[PDB]
């Protein structure tokens, strides 16, 4: 059972830069082969037995090594490029990289939050949620802190995240807080918290009942 | 010269499941079709190979059990069936063409679209379409709004905004599981000016109910 | 089945 690695795991670069992306193996071989992923696609080859080229690659795609280490080395970065990267092993059967992740690097941005109240017609039928949108934000990492009159407030929360965008390079997220009507008619005040590194203080969404 | 695969799937724990690649564009039996395994967030996982001329087959050691490889030469198809289908079975699996066909194990050269599979218990059902619209705290140059989508299965839905005619500044998140089912929200922003003045509207649409909907964002 | 090579042509 060949195990691959990738260790360093989401890669920065700046369209126009060389990047490289390592990847190594449990036991030596020169059977690896790397390939790429767009997210909702299948994944297309593009470099075997270590160092060639599948057809249709382009140039600015080399890869090398041999025996347990081998890298993928990108260069003249295109938007296009941005995406998923894994290598596999055919030395043995077959098994693959945990695969790198490419971003792109840009100014800093905050976050601009918005926060809804349930709908009525979620009300209607008894249920009430809570949405709070953080979205166009750089870098990544984020945190979203959710408080009912003034207490933090921690299940009922589901999260989710986009892949960074392709017109603009910022993320997106999305916070959603999930109560029964009950407890919803008998709190007054519901916020939305995000602190993030373009801020040492976060911004507040609130609304009251 | 492509590998298509058959549709997706919903189907019942403790069935089975058969799927199918199917070759063009090149000789069929020459090449070996190997099969592979991508949950959401996970390694790629081999399930095995075969040779479709004898079609003789390499198994995952793992995936003894669950998987059964077969090929039909005359139409140029490989298929996939997989046995007492279980949670950790959901998943998108691929196959692709891989070595000049001998046993040897090679690096995959070409991939089909690949077939969502989903073992579930849950009712298909047809997602319900909230607006979100602001309190309002007001008041500013541009205005976000969104709408939520809650309880439908199974996936996947689209989203649109105003029939897809404006796409500048939308999010669109991915689904997360609530229960027997799927929620989503999507966000749009929109110069301030322009909603309420003129309309802003959710679509929504969910194939495996044959269900479309729409949602107009009234102002609060 | 058991062994690593190619492509060919």
């Amino acid at each position: 059972d060949i195990v691959m690695t990738q260790s360093h795991k989401f890669m920065s670069t700046s369209v126009g830069d060389r990047v490289s992306i390592t990847c190594k193996a449990s036991q030596v071989g020169t059977a690896l082969a790397w390939y790429q992923q767009k997210p909702g696609q299948s994944p297309k080859l593009l470099i075997y037995w270590a160092s060639t080229r599948h057809t249709g690659v382009p140039d600015r795609f080399t890869g090398s090594g041999s025996g347990t280490d081998f890298t993928l080395t990108i260069s003249n970065v295109q938007s296009e490029d941005l995406s998923d990267y894994f290598c596999q092993q055919y030395s043995s059967y077959p098994t693959f990289g945990g695969g790198t992740k490419l971003e792109i690097k840009r100014a800093d941005a905050a976050p601009t939050v918005s926060i809804f109240p349930p709908s009525s017609e979620q009300l209607t039928s008894g249920g009430a949620s809570v949405v709070c949108f953080l979205n166009n934000f750089y870098p990544k990492d984020i945190n979203v802190k959710w408080k009912i009159d003034g207490s933090e407030r921690q299940n009922g929360v589901l999260n989710s995240e986009t892949d960074q965008d392709s017109k603009d390079s910022t993320y997106s997220m999305s916070s959603t807080l999930t109560l029964t009507k009950d407890e919803y008619e008998r709190h007054n005040s519901y916020t939305c918290e995000a602190t993030h590194k373009t801020s040492t203080s976060p911004i507040v969404k609130s609304f009251n009942r | 010269v492509k590998l298509q695969e058959s549709g997706g799937e919903v189907v019942r724990p403790g069935t089975s499941v058969k799927v199918s690649c199917k070759a063009s564009g090149y000789a069929f039996t020459n090449y070996l079709i190997e099969w592979v395994k991508q949950r959401p967030g996970q390694g790629l996982e081999w399930i095995g190979v075969i040779n479709p001329g004898s079609g003789d087959t390499n198994y995952n050691e793992k995936f003894k059990g669950k998987a059964t490889l077969t090929a039909d030469k005359s139409s140029s198809t490989a298929y996939m069936q997989l046995n007492s289908l279980t949670s950790d079975d959901s998943a998108v699996y691929f196959c692709a063409r891989s070595g000049a066909a001998a046993p040897t194990y090679y690096a995959m050269d070409y991939w089909g679209q690949g077939v969502s599979v989903t073992v579930s218990s849950a009712k298909t059902t047809p997602p319900s379409v909230y607006p979100l619209a602001p309190a309002a705290a007001a008041a500013n140059s541009m205005v976000t709004l969104g709408c939520l989508v809650k309880g439908y299965f199974p996936e996947p839905v689209t989203v649109t905004w105003n029939s897809g005619s404006l796409s500048g500044g939308v999010h669109t998140f991915p689904a997360v599981l609530q229960s027997d089912l799927y929620t989503l929200s999507s966000s749009v922003t929109v110069p301030s000016s322009t909603w309420p003045s003129e309309t802003v509207t959710c679509n929504v649409a969910h194939p495996a109910s044959s269900t479309k909907v729409d949602k107009k964002i009234v102002p609060r | 089945p058991h062994g690593g090579s190619w492509g060919q042509p």
